[PDB]
RNA sequence: CUGGUGAUAGCUGGUUGUCCAAGAUAGAAUCUUAGUUCAACUUUAAAUUUGCCCACAGAACCCUCUAAAUCCCCUUGUAAAUUU
RNA sequence: CGAGCAGUACAUGCUAAGACUUCACCAGUCAAAGCGAACACUCAAUUGAUCCAAUAACUUGACCAACGGAACAAGUUA
């Protein structure tokens, strides 16, 4: 990670975080299961079905990925029509 | 469970598992039964 | 290691495109099998097209 | 609506059912029972109670079997029991007197099968 | 050896004391001393010890 | 020369836990414990809750099923008067199936 | 022992869900202390001399 | 570390020294029907039934009904060996028996049936039902009287009602033909009582029929107690069940207190509680027969909420307890997507202070 | 391997030679002990710590009041070889209200009510 | 020799006032075992309510039998524990 | 002492509560209900991430066996 660039002097953000990752407005952290294009056809039904689902990282995964990126994409955006976007909010949490 | 008091109660193996002739009664006994007929010797 | 069974591919004979990847023997004439297409919803007629790999 | 007891998998007969039809047949008597989930017997159906006794030339045929479900169908639908299951063996399913007992049953009124549970 | 557990005058016995592990005794004792009652220790055998 | 680790299998809700529909009660290689009332068996004799409420673990007779040709054979050849015993572990339900509730006076 | 098992269960109930009380109180009362504005200006003090 | 058992092992008494020569099962038949005797029986150790079977209290319960009748068992056992010997001894029937062609007469057996084991059938079928456990608090009572109720539907068919079985209201709209054998000089009170259709009081019960004082099988001239009135299950609220009570008096009873106005329209006075009516009645009075049937809701319901109790129509519906899901976490890891659409309300998008 | 230790149930199980010899009266068992802490929690095993902090017997021969019941007498029979037990004596009874300024607790277990300090007249 | 060059070193050595406080031994992966990352442990802040101790009950048959115990765990003694 | 398979299916379809988890992660495992059909396959292990390549899509590709895998590099020094 170069936390001061050369020319701007300005944090960079790592691209193979956002080439794999999506980050929900609330904090959390998107991503796709390894392998879920791999050798389908020894996979049961029950294990491709979990392999082709979105998951979410845990506290230290979703810290990390947090350093790796600058603000740009930590911003709320307001796409039209866009898949994610009732997922940006948490509903309902305590604690 | 071990310490339990209905320790061992599915025990079934002993159950189901767990020639010399001696002077009173006889070891092995092949009885032959020849006859003409089939049906007699199978019926009998 | 011999490659006994090999891995083909089953096309849909309802026009649909939908297609599947089953295991058959290498020795075995081309499968025609009776599989659920989910575009019409229905059991439909399959046909080996093209053998993917050798397992 | 209300829960059937599943599980009991790996033994036999299974539980998941509210009335259950059991057919009990001994060397002279031969009797049928519906009986409730948790034990208690709705309605009964033997050879050996006067009434069907005295019409029948032996208590242990295929006519007795065959007579005691002519005379249970009847008094399921009077107690109100329309479903009930049958849990056989697989020789008591193919003998012929068992066959008989369930046509009885079906003619009557009654259907051999539980409708399923609703969860939703 | 009978008699002399009997006849001993000594209030104390290793018995007593390992089953009711009086002392925290059992931190310094084994498990195979609750049956052996300190007559063995190792593969030696202690005919004096009551 | 090979190694491997242990499969962390074993009881997961002992006697008196409360339960939830799908919660795993049990891990087992082999039948140790019984699916009994309310609790279903997965591919692997994964002892799962089917109801919400307390686990139970009892003794009862275990009459196979006449389809299991091995279990058939062995009660066969038991002597006349002995009865198999194995553990089950029962789901009792806490909660009703619904209640009924006005919504309207019409 | 002056109860058996029976006879003792319940006997300081009451007692110990007070006592946790206390506890939960105690703990779910922490805040920040309060800021006067006398002590702000107290420190003027400092320079405070003789005529 | 090792405990005694508390009680006889299972194959204790199993003798496992000359175990070759000991009899087996050789079949699963023979070693099913060991299995569920056994299975019947108390043990010391913990078991299905301590957990999910109905619990019952030690002390037997009670019997109020009518006295068993006297027969002579050698008379009555030297008459049926007597018949079955002429019906063995003619060769049609054991033809048509060996041809499996056979049949018995319907009809002639439930007559039969009704007079020797019909009432304790219908004890251990009310029993199922709970009608003892509410009506009389356990308390439980053989029907040696049989009860015949009957509604009359159009002009040529009826209704009739045995055990349970279900009767619409509509089919239930008017006085029900009640039949039943008596002796002359007799006093007879009739009795009609739902237990579900309470729509305040679970405990309580709503009065539809009572009749005191009726002399023989004549139901008519029996006193007018309390006007008949059609069961009025609300809609959604499940099946509600009926019963028909058939009394014996040994004296004339006075039931001023009991009486209700023609017609009685009023809920609170149609409240009725079989337990304490029979409590200050039982010395004069003994079951003798029972009946009832079960009730759903249809069109005629209306008409009685409306026109005749002169009231909005309560609409019940089945509620299921809400879904359960753990406790929200800030960092679900590992879970789909759809999380968070478990702990969302609206469906709709939000937008906040924008 | 060193585990926790099950004392047998017949340990506790007073003889008659015993009342003789303690003064214990098996009919009138004594209300409350009086705990202390006679040896050091070191060198014994982390369950032993807690047991002894869970009593309140931080400090070694700080005498500490028990009740005589089941579930406290679990906790004394894991620690019993740390600390001492004797019953608590009340000749005057129970300390009143005007009275808890002036008891005291001597060695021989006796929680007398009026503590004058001077010599008896008698 | 100068410059790149303050090359790089998972290695060696060094690391400068006072006082108090909490505070030690499960592991996994790794061109890895002189290292690092995660977990565990530890610290601080915050939030919440249970945490520890533990009465019965309960936890498999096998290859025939066999240990100290452990898990779970209401009371009770206690004041912590979980989460951010 | 084994495993780097094979065999039977062709709804071995699609979806979805609650949980297990090889002490992290990756990965792996079970699953009610529901739609749609019929009237969560056997098997202790029987396996390989990312990038990249091929393809209209689907999907496939490593004794990457040094098996959490560097796209491709031996010997020797007295
Ligand atoms: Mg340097
Ligand atoms: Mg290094
Ligand atoms: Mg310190
Ligand atoms: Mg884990
Ligand atoms: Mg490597
Ligand atoms: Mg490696
Ligand atoms: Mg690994
Ligand atoms: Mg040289």
């Amino acid at each position: 990670l170069t936390y001061f660039s050369a020319r701007k002097g300005k944090r960079k953000t790592v691209k193979a975080v956002i080439d794999r990752f999506l980050r929900l407005h609330c904090g959390l952290w998107v991503r796709r299961k390894a392998g879920y294009k791999k050798k389908l056809w020894k996979k049961t039904p029950a294990r491709k079905k979990r392999l082709r689902e979105f998951v979410f990282c845990n506290k230290t995964q979703s810290k990390l990925l947090d350093k790796m990126t600058t603000s740009f994409w930590k911003r709320r955006n307001w796409y039209v029509d866009d898949p994610y976007q009732k997922y940006h909010d948490r509903t309902n949490l305590k604690v | 469970y071990k310490t339990k008091p209905t320790h061992g109660i599915g025990k079934y193996k002993h159950l189901i598992k767990a020639n010399l002739g001696t002077d009173y009664e006889y070891g092995v006994l092949n009885i032959h039964l020849t006859a003409y007929d089939m049906t007699l010797a199978e019926s009998y | 290691s011999k490659s006994k069974n090999i891995l083909v591919r089953m096309v849909s004979e309802a026009g649909t495109g939908f297609c599947f990847n089953t295991k058959r023997n290498r020795l075995r004439e081309k499968l025609t099998l009776l599989h659920y297409d989910p575009v019409v919803k229905q059991r439909v007629l399959f046909v080996e097209k093209k053998k993917i790999r050798s397992l | 609506v209300a829960r059937k007891e599943r599980g009991w998998r790996t033994v036999f007969p299974s539980r998941e059912f509210w009335h259950r039809l059991r057919v009990i047949r001994t060397q002279h008597h031969v009797e049928a029972l519906v009986e409730h989930q948790n034990g208690k017997v709705v309605v009964s159906a033997s050879t050996r109670e006067w009434a069907i006794k005295k019409h029948l030339y032996s208590t242990r045929n295929v006519v007795a079997c065959e007579s005691i479900g002519r005379v249970l169908a009847q008094r399921c639908l009077e107690a109100g029991i329309n479903f009930m299951v049958y849990q056989p063996t697989p020789w008591e399913a193919a003998s012929d007197s068992m066959k008989r007992l369930q046509s009885a049953m079906t003619e009557g009124g009654v259907v051999l099968r539980e409708p399923q549970r609703i969860y939703e | 050896q009978e008699e002399r557990e009997r006849n001993n005058q000594n209030p104390w016995t290793f018995e007593r004391i390992a089953t009711a592990n009086m002392l925290g005794i059992r931190k310094v004792l084994s498990p195979y001393d609750l049956t052996h009652k300190g007559k063995y220790w190792g593969k030696f055998y202690m005919p004096k010890r009551v | 020369g090979g190694k491997s680790s242990g499969r962390r299998q074993g009881i997961k809700k002992m006697e008196g836990h409360y339960v939830h529909a799908g919660n795993i009660i049990a891990t087992q290689r082999h039948f140790r414990w019984h699916p009994g009332a309310h609790v279903g068996v997965g591919k692997n004799k994964c002892l799962y809750a089917l109801e919400e409420g307390i686990v139970r673990y009892t003794k009862e007779v275990y009459v196979p099923h006449p389809r299991n040709t091995e279990a058939v054979d062995l009660i066969t050849r038991l002597p006349k008067g002995a009865v198999l015993y194995k553990t089950f572990v029962h789901v009792v339900p806490a909660k009703p199936e619904g209640t009924f509730k006005l919504v309207a006076m019409l | 022992p002056y109860m058996t098992r029976e006879q003792e269960r319940g006997h300081a109930a009451v007692r110990r869900r007070e006592a946790f009380e206390a506890i939960k109180a105690a703990a779910t009362s922490k805040f920040p202390p309060h800021r006067f504005i006398a002590d702000q200006l107290d420190h003027l003090n400092v320079t405070k001399k003789w005529s | 570390r090792r405990t005694p058992p508390l009680g006889p092992m299972p194959n204790s008494d199993i003798d496992l020294s000359n175990l070759e020569r000991l009899e087996k099962y050789r079949s699963f038949d023979r070693y099913r029907r060991r299995a569920e005797q056994e299975a019947q029986a108390p043990h010391w150790w913990r078991t299905y039934r301590e957990y999910f079977g109905e619990k019952t209290d030690p002390k037997e319960k009670i019997d109020i009904g009518l006295p068993p009748p006297k027969v002579s068992r050698t008379q009555q056992l030297l008459e049926r060996k007597q018949a079955i010997q002429e019906l063995r001894a003619n060769v049609e029937e054991e033809r048509a028996a060996r041809l499996r062609t056979a049949s018995v007469p319907l009809d002639a057996v439930r007559a039969e049936w009704e007079r020797t084991c019909g009432p304790y059938h219908k004890q251990r079928l009310a029993e199922y039902y709970g009608l003892y456990r509410d009506l009389f608090h356990g308390a439980t009572f053989v029907p040696r009287v049989p009860l015949h109720v009957a509604y009359a539907v159009g002009e040529d068919d009826l209704m009739p009602v045995y055990c349970g079985n279900e009767v619409t209201p509509t089919e239930a709209a008017q006085a029900p033909e009640v039949t039943y054998e008596a002796e002359e000089g007799s006093l007879w009170t009739l009795l009609l009582t739902s237990l579900d259709g309470h729509l305040l009081e679970p405990d309580a019960e709503y009065l539809h029929w009572l009749l005191t004082n009726i002399p023989g099988n004549r139901v008519a001239e029996g006193q007018v107690t309390c006007p008949y009135l059609p069961p009025f299950p609300a809609r959604g609220s499940g099946i509600h069940r009926l019963a028909f009570l058939l009394f014996k008096q040994d004296q004339p009873i006075d039931f001023s207190e009991d009486a209700r106005p023609s017609p009685c329209y009023q809920l609170a006075q149609r409240t009725f509680r079989t337990f304490d009516f029979y409590k200050k009645h039982q010395e004069t009075m003994t079951p003798a027969g029972l009946s009832f049937f079960q009730c759903r809701w249809d069109d005629s319901v209306t008409y009685i909420f409306h026109q005749l109790l002169d009231m909005r129509e309560p609409v019940f519906e089945f509620v299921r307890p809400p879904p359960y899901h753990p406790k929200q976490k800030r960092f679900p890891h590992r879970q789909p997507l759809r999380y968070l659409d478990r702990y969302r309300d609206s469906h709709e998008p939000t937008y906040g202070i924008y | 391997k060193f585990t926790r230790s099950r004392i047998p149930e017949k340990v506790f199980q007073a003889s008659p030679e015993d009342h003789e010899k303690y003064g214990g009266d098996p009919q009138n068992p004594h209300k409350l002990h009086i705990v202390t802490r006679i040896k050091s929690t070191r060198r014994r095993p982390y369950w032993e710590k807690d047991i002894i902090k869970m009593l309140g017997l931080e400090k070694a021969h700080t005498p500490q009041v028990h009740k005589n019941i089941p579930s406290v007498n679990a906790k004394l029979k894991v620690v019993k070889h740390l600390i001492r037990i004797k019953p608590l004596k009340l000749p005057q009874g129970l300390p009143a209200e005007e009275n808890m300024s002036n008891t005291c607790l001597k060695s021989t277990g006796e929680l007398v009510v009026q503590w004058h300090l001077k010599p008896v007249e008698q």
